[PDB]
RNA sequence: GUGGGAGAGGGUGGUGGAAUUCCCGGAGUAGCGGUGAAAUGCGCAGAUACCGGGAGGAACGCCGAUGGCGAAGGCAGCCACCUGGUCCACCCGUGACGCUGAGGCGCGAAAGCGUGGGGAGCAAACCGGAUUAGAUACCCGGGUAGUCCACGCCCUAAACGAUGCGCGCUAGGUCUCUGGGUCUCCUGGGGGCCGAAGCUAACGCGUUAAGCGCGCCGCCUGGGGAGUACGGCCGCAAGGC
């Protein structure tokens, strides 16, 4: 049940809040462009109401994408 | 007095003379609107998650001054005007919220 | 907005002694301050009710602590309104 | 004829239907099929079988233009969507890719009856 | 008061991408659409499906919750400006300045009304296709008002927790949002669930009371006639009280 190690273990230290660090919001987002639930991020209430609003802000830059298409099916 | 942070987007192309001019249009622009440049980060150009005005990647600009509320607004038309102005993002500064560690 | 040294000017402006904070004079007078200044913005922003009714409440407090006041030291009371510029 | 030998192959997966559209590099259409073109005309169109003859038909004639492989790009949800993408793959065709590709909108116009009161 | 905090609280301007429709260009050909099955419909004046360019309107996917904000109605892309409420800590200032609140005044989903604007999608009425014993419906293809913006009206609702507001008192357990601390846990404010005592016709409620008490407002008094008639007030009308 979406159990493969939180996004959050698997890192160091990170300002939420910034906008500019593609390489780690990159890491929130799915095979899609779509922000990680809860379950996956590992993030907390609190952390992930910011990071939305963080990647969001990416996404407007263009530094980081909306949508995806899938690989397979 | 308020301290903001003006991300700018520009055409990935032009000479190194025509890019000289937009951030020629800026730093007037700015002053202008009483922008006190506390910092700058001319990231360079970059590939976009996403083509933006047809084009696969973009310039980027990043700032961080201090300037009058009741101007912020207006400063940020007057940046759009440029058509190699492609985004223009001011957001008002803020600590890093640190998570993990 | 309202800065610390703008709300300062004013309590020190009407404390009744050094230190004065809570004081019925201070208290409207800072009242008078927020209430004008949010009269000011509902006189271009017509639709914004929600805020309006933040004002019905200061409103409120200030006459009822104005109307302590009244009550206490008829005095202090027509001194205060006077040096703001309240009742009409 | 004109000879492309790799191209594309999009399938419109329709709960009335599907429908492949074989295209060069650059999307632009070589050919294509669908339940109608072969013989089905009601709701079998809709059908997992149509699907698979409609996906042959349309690699065949998209032979006739020598191609060889293709990248799948699928769209919609569709009894016969999946028949589809194996019918290609065992069809001469080499099947680099398959890709779901299926339009969905970050909200915007109403949908009709039929479709609403969802989620 | 001072210092901190969270939030889809409200208003104005800006702005981003996805999708639909339409227009333009390409490539391409016989159907597409639609249903239980069909037909109406659209397509060789080349539709559908596919790529590229453009215009416009409306709504904001994931995050998103069993979550948060607001007095209620209600509030969800992102940015800035203007602005409301509220919680915690420090015990710093005033010194009962308090509670409730007939009337008044303001706010008040949707539909609806007026003037002007806008109109992509959806869609009362309406035009058609099916279905049926019939089908002034359910299903399918169209489609005007409307839905959207502004300014002004209307004032309703299963406007619901069907539970008026404030304060004090009465076991705990557990999940959660948000703040402070000596941070296993303690402590304040909010949201849930299980429950002591107690209450309740029962169902159930149970520190978020429907328990034990005080204060003030509103309201009820068998069913139908009827939320009707009359009068009055309000509204442009519809119609409201
Ligand atoms: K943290
Ligand atoms: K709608
Ligand atoms: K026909
Ligand atoms: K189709
Ligand atoms: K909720
Ligand atoms: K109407
Ligand atoms: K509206
Ligand atoms: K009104
Ligand atoms: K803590
Ligand atoms: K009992
Ligand atoms: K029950
Ligand atoms: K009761
Ligand atoms: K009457
Ligand atoms: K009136
Ligand atoms: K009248
Ligand atoms: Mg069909
Ligand atoms: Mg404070
Ligand atoms: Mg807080
Ligand atoms: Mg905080
Ligand atoms: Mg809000
Ligand atoms: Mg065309
Ligand atoms: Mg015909
Ligand atoms: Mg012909
Ligand atoms: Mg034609
Ligand atoms: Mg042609
Ligand atoms: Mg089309
Ligand atoms: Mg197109
Ligand atoms: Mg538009
Ligand atoms: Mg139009
Ligand atoms: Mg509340
Ligand atoms: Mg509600
Ligand atoms: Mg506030
Ligand atoms: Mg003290
Ligand atoms: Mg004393
Ligand atoms: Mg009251
Ligand atoms: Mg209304
Ligand atoms: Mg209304
Ligand atoms: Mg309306
Ligand atoms: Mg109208
Ligand atoms: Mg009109
Ligand atoms: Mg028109
Ligand atoms: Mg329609
Ligand atoms: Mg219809
Ligand atoms: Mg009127
Ligand atoms: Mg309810
Ligand atoms: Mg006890
Ligand atoms: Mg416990
Ligand atoms: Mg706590
Ligand atoms: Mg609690
Ligand atoms: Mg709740
Ligand atoms: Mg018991
Ligand atoms: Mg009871
Ligand atoms: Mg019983
Ligand atoms: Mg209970
Ligand atoms: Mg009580
Ligand atoms: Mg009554
Ligand atoms: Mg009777
Ligand atoms: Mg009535």
């Amino acid at each position: 049940p979406s159990r493969k190690a939180k996004v959050k273990a698997t890192l160091g230290e990170f300002d939420l809040r910034d906008y500019r660090n593609v390489e780690v919001l990159k890491r929130f987002l799915s095979e899609t462009g779509k922000i990680l639930p809860r379950r996956r991020t590992g993030l907390s209430g609190k952390e992930q109401r910011i990071l939305a609003k963080t990647i969001k802000r990416a996404r407007i830059l263009g530094l980081l994408p909306f949508t995806e298409k899938l690989v397979r099916k | 007095m308020r301290r903001y942070e003006v991300n700018i987007v520009l055409n990935p192309n032009l000479d190194q003379s025509q890019l000289a001019l937009e951030k020629e249009i800026i730093q007037r622009a700015l002053e202008n609107y009483g922008a006190r440049v506390e910092k700058v980060e001319e990231l360079g150009l970059r590939r976009l998650a996403y083509p933006i005005a047809k084009d696969p990647q973009g310039y980027f600009l990043w700032y961080q001054v201090e300037m009058p509320e009741d101007r912020v607004n207006d400063l940020a038309r007057e940046l759009r005007i440029r058509d190699n102005v492609r985004r223009v993002m001011v957001v008002k500064s803020q600590e890093p919220f640190l998570a993990n560690a | 907005p309202i800065t610390k040294e703008e709300k300062q000017k004013v309590i020190q402006e009407f404390a009744r002694f050094p230190g004065d904070t809570g004081s019925t004079e201070v208290q409207v007078a800072l009242l008078t301050l927020r209430i004008n200044r949010l009269s000011e913005h509902l006189k271009v922003h017509k639709k914004d009710h929600h805020s309006h009714r933040g004002l019905l409440m200061m409103v409120g407090q200030r006459r009822r602590l104005l109307r302590y006041l009244q009550r206490e030291d008829p005095e202090r009371y027509r001194a205060l309104i006077e040096k703001l510029g309240i009742r009409g | 004829k004109r000879q492309v030998a790799s191209g594309r192959a999009y399938i419109h997966a329709s709960y009335n239907n599907t429908i492949v559209t074989i295209t060069d590099p650059d999307g632009n259409p070589i050919t294509w099929s669908s339940g109608g073109v072969i013989g089905y005309k009601g709701s079998r169109k809709g059908t997992p079988y149509a699907a698979q003859l409609a996906a042959l038909d349309a690699a065949k004639k998209a032979m006739a233009y020598g191609m060889q492989s293709v990248d799948v790009i699928v769209r919609g949800t569709g009894a016969g969507r999946e028949q589809a993408i194996r019918a290609l793959q065992a069809s001469g065709l080499q099947v680099k890719s398959i890709v779901d590709d299926t339009p969905v909108p970050h909200n915007g116009c109403r949908p009709k009856k039929k479709f609403r009161k969802a989620s």
